[PDB]
RNA sequence: GCAGUCAGAGGCGAUGAAGGACGUGCUAAUCUGCGAUAAGCGUCGGUAAGGUGAUAUGAACCGUUAUAACCGGCGAUUUCCGAAUGGGGAAACCCAGUGUGUUUCGACACACUAUCAUUAACUGAAUCCAUAGGUUAAUGAGGCGAACCGGGGGAACUGAAACAUCUAAGUACCCCGAGGAAAAGAAAUCAACCGAGAUUCCCCCAGUAGCGGCGAGCGAACGGGGAGCAGCCCAGAGCCUGAAUCAGUGUGUGUGUUAGUGGAAGCGUCUGGAAAGGCGCGCGAUACAGGGUGACAGCCCCGUACACAAAAAUGCACAUGCUGUGAGCUCGAUGAGUAGGGCGGGACACGUGGUAUCCUGUCUGAAUAUGGGGGGACCAUCCUCCAAGGCUAAAUACUCCUGACUGACCGAUAGUGAACCAGUACCGUGAGGGAAAGGCGAAAAGAACCCCGGCGAGGGGAGUGAAAAAGAACCUGAAACCGUGU
RNA sequence: CGAAUGCUGACAUAAGUAACGAUAAAGCGGGUGAAAAGCCCGCUCGCCGGAAGACCAAGGGUUCCUGUCCAACGUUAAUCGGGGCAGGGUGAGUCGACCCCUAAGGCGAGGCCGAAAGGCGUAGUCGAUGGGAAACAGGUUAAUAUUCCUGUACUUGGUGUU
RNA sequence: UCUAAGCAUCAGGUAACAUCAAAUCGUACCCCAAACCGACACAGGUGGUCAGGUAGAGAAUACCAAGGCGCUUGAGAGAAC
């Protein structure tokens, strides 16, 4: 599915409110791209399908802090 | 006259039998259905 | 060798009919009510041992049963399985 | 007669199986031919059965 | 749990045959007694070919109430009622009136 | 059958379910029961003179002072299909592999072998170390079921006297996951300069303040009265060392549950087919709840108020040994891609309006106790509070099922669709639709025997019964409708 | 309750009227029987004969064969019947299925994809309507036969030898 | 039919002979029809196989063989239509 790998995001749905406001059912999906990461421990490169907010919390917290997260949530990388 | 009943029992069974009634989410609530309604013959199976 | 439980189990009663009668007499066959999941090998051995009688060879077919009526109400009789074992010369049988 | 047939054994309940079974086969073939007044017989028979295959379980492991 | 049991002497309370003593005959599962001469009443029995029966118009006993009956006392010559004591540990029956016991 | 009240129980399933197929009798069928030990086997208790389930007789037997039969506790056995799990499949079938024991060498019996998840050991590519992968093990899951519960998605008819914003309505329906309840829950909450002190639920506030093509409609909070009550842990180091709480296992010990035990007291006459009725004279009642008995019974029977009971298994409670978890003091820490913001939508009674607050698809982004949130645009002062980590009982919601009791609820065209072998017969390729059909009599005493007739159907006598125009086409027996006589 | 082309059951009317389902066609003698245009036997006559004969598959599911019965069923009568009731009847190494193999197509370990349910698909695994061993003639039952019996064969496997 | 890992003095191969085995299921009856699909004992529908005589080009057609049938209301009369 579209979900980020990191945050979890996931499609939501929403309107589409026109100037009549007639309304539409609609979805908003997330800002998802597959990615390698160098992981410099484990000497090698992760492909993760995260999301451009994702990718920022890597930048923020590190490759190795967030893979500590995703094991421990039970989920496969 | 050609009459729209043909029968044939491989396709009897291929197509509303037990182990087609079982292949599916549908299918299986078809069944569920007819036993808290109190059916005899649950299937077209003999 | 199958088991001795087994052979006390094969055998249900003699067949009677006229058919039944005229094999004996002329085909040396005895006609038999056997069970249903009963297999030639079986048939042969358990007239072979309860009986002590050499067999030949075993002749199977199964009967289906008749619909009948209870008055208003329908149902059925089971089917069975009924033997022909042939007999050896010299043999009878009590 | 399962107080009677507690004084017995696996090597006896082998064989005290196996006189039943020859009896009840020639029940059934009595019974099968007019030859059978008396047909109380087959009931004892397999009930006495039953007795034999409870004891051989409760002296096998139970 | 049982007052009336299979050879008791009973009298009849209510019916064509009330006042007549006699001992019971069998008891059956419905809550009914046949009482040996009692309620006698004629059937217009068949005959048939098998099981050797003249056939006529025999007259027989037929199944009355346990509740139309009551268990005749010896001693006093009237209907009495039945209590549940127990003696020897065991349990018996005995009369509600005088008290004594059935034996 | 229908609607409730009170109290249980709130699940069942790889130790093979729900639902079935086939078998199973002294048995031809169908129903209930059971599973090749097949209307049943053992044991431990209850109880007993009568029994061997139903239509439904018969035959062959068992039992009477205790292993006949029946009732309950714990066991035994439990074919095949079905999550079906060794492979396959047109459910109830078809074909095996491996290992272990016997084999009169023809062959039999027993056990194991799905998939996924996590864990562990043995191994193990491109490629050196590795790693993906491979192979065995152990442990868990899976399927079904009434509503209630939480979340992921989500209509239209309709109303507006048309219709598009709006309504219907976050309703119908689909999907995922629970539990006996769930969810919520210990203030970055309100209040208003006085104060209250988590959540849920009931009554008020109140058709109010407001929202609204300011139309049709939608509709609070503040505060008050009640039900119920409960508060704690982690972002962590010393001192104390098994002291506070919770579960698990055990054991004693109550209290229920699952068979049971005793249980009062009435007779004569009249009518009648038959007395319980009428009329007389009596007795019981901590019991005149109820039911049956040949018409209407406190006293004939079953019970009822009351008084006792458990070898065994088990529920909620107490107490006691128990593994693990740790109280208390002491100083110290105080939840960042987070709060806020721009854009697009959704939630708030509040439709973007002058709109505070909440959630987030997208793009950004702090201060950190001297600091931060809220007080309905916004600002100063004052007040109150400490977000970005969790846990928590009761009051609340529901009934496939169990038991007891009730009704100005129904009485067979009603009440369930079904009082009756009904989700049956029957109709449809299928999903699915879906009936009609209750009453002899007190008891079969269900009509021996003679007669006409085809060894018929049907009728006439006889006899049974209070009644036979109660004769099985059976209580009563209306109307339409059709006849014979005057 | 009198009406809603109301709902269910009963019962009228037309009316003892139309009709009795291919215009291939019947006649008589005898038998059976309560009863004979229709059943059985006999003799004649007519119709089909690339079918209106014989043998199967699919579908049905005991309609088969014999004895008994004529209420209902059969467009009439019925002694007859595909009707009621009871009994009997289907015999395989070689026929068919199973089994072996695959087609179209189906499902599908992992995999990739998707709010959920799910979609497609690799390895594999199913799926005939196609490929893969072998038996003939005569005789026999009321009812089965390449199966039973008589004569004469053939085929594929396990075992033991040399 | 050919070999590779393997196995090498064992397997296995293949020629003769002897021997045992070939299980389970279906098999009646109808099948252009009164038994299947059409509410019916319904002038309808329904795949394959076998193919005698005389005439004939013929599997057309007429008459016949083997074989099977006269189609489950009949009797009269001899108007209109
Ligand atoms: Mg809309
Ligand atoms: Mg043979
Ligand atoms: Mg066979
Ligand atoms: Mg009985
Ligand atoms: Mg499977
Ligand atoms: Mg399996
Ligand atoms: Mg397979
Ligand atoms: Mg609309
Ligand atoms: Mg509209
Ligand atoms: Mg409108
Ligand atoms: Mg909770
Ligand atoms: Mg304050
Ligand atoms: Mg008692
Ligand atoms: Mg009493
Ligand atoms: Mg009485
Ligand atoms: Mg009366
Ligand atoms: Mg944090
Ligand atoms: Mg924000
Ligand atoms: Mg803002
Ligand atoms: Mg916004
Ligand atoms: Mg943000
Ligand atoms: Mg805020
Ligand atoms: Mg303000
Ligand atoms: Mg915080
Ligand atoms: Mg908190
Ligand atoms: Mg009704
Ligand atoms: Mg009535
Ligand atoms: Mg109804
Ligand atoms: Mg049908
Ligand atoms: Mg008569
Ligand atoms: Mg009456
Ligand atoms: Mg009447
Ligand atoms: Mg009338
Ligand atoms: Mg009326
Ligand atoms: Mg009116
Ligand atoms: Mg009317
Ligand atoms: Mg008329
Ligand atoms: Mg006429
Ligand atoms: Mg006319
Ligand atoms: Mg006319
Ligand atoms: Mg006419
Ligand atoms: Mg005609
Ligand atoms: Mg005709
Ligand atoms: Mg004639
Ligand atoms: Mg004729
Ligand atoms: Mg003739
Ligand atoms: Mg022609
Ligand atoms: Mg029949
Ligand atoms: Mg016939
Ligand atoms: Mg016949
Ligand atoms: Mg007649
Ligand atoms: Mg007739
Ligand atoms: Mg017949
Ligand atoms: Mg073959
Ligand atoms: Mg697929
Ligand atoms: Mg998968
Ligand atoms: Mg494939
Ligand atoms: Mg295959
Ligand atoms: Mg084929
Ligand atoms: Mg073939
Ligand atoms: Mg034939
Ligand atoms: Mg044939
Ligand atoms: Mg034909
Ligand atoms: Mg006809
Ligand atoms: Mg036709
Ligand atoms: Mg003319």
């Amino acid at each position: 599915s579209r979900v980020c790998q990191v945050t979890g995001k996931r499609p939501v749905t929403g309107n589409n409110r026109s100037h009549a406001l007639n309304a539409t059912k609609r979805r908003f999906l997330p800002n998802l791209h597959s990615h390698r990461f160098w992981v410099e421990s484990e000497k090698r490169f992760v492909t993760l399908r995260v999301s451009a907010k994702g990718m920022r919390v890597i930048d923020k917290k590190g490759i190795d802090t967030v893979l500590a997260e995703l094991r421990a949530r039970g989920e496969k990388y | 006259m050609k009459r729209t009943f043909q029968p044939s029992v491989l396709k009897r069974n291929r197509s509303h039998g037990f182990r087609a009634r079982m292949a599916t989410k549908n299918g299986r609530q078809v069944l569920a259905r007819r036993r808290a309604k109190g059916r005899a013959r649950l299937t077209v199976s003999k | 060798m199958i088991r001795e439980e087994r052979l006390l189990k094969v055998l249900r009663a003699p067949h009677v009919s006229e058919k039944a009668s005229t094999a004996m007499e002329k085909s040396n066959t005895i006609v038999l009510k056997v069970a249903k999941d009963a297999t030639k090998a079986e048939i042969k051995a358990a007239v072979q041992k309860l009986f002590e009688v050499e067999v030949e060879v075993v002749n199977t077919l199964v009967v289906k049963g008749k619909v009948k009526r209870h008055g208003q109400r329908i149902g059925r009789r089971s089917d069975w399985k009924k033997a022909y074992v042939t007999l050896k010369e010299g043999q009878n049988l009590d | 007669k399962a107080k009677e047939l507690r004084e017995k054994s696996v090597e006896e309940l082998n064989t005290e199986l196996l006189n039943l079974l020859r009896e009840q086969f020639n029940l059934r073939m009595q019974a099968a031919s007019g030859q059978l007044q008396q047909s109380h017989l087959l009931k004892q028979v397999r009930r006495d059965v039953a007795r034999v295959k409870t004891l051989l379980n409760e002296k096998a492991g139970a | 749990a049982a007052k009336i049991r299979r050879d008791d002497e009973v009298i009849v309370l209510t019916g064509k045959d009330k006042g007549k003593r006699g001992k019971v005959k069998n008891v059956l599962s419905s809550g009914k007694v046949i009482v040996e001469g009692i309620n006698l009443v004629k059937k217009h029995q068949k005959p048939v070919p098998a099981l050797n029966q003249p056939g006529g118009i025999v007259e027989k006993e037929a199944a009355i109430q346990v509740s139309n009956v009551a268990i005749f006392n010896a001693a006093t010559g009237k209907a009495d009622r039945v209590g549940f004591r127990f003696e020897d540990g065991k349990k018996v029956r005995f009369f509600k009136s005088n008290s004594e016991t059935i034996k």
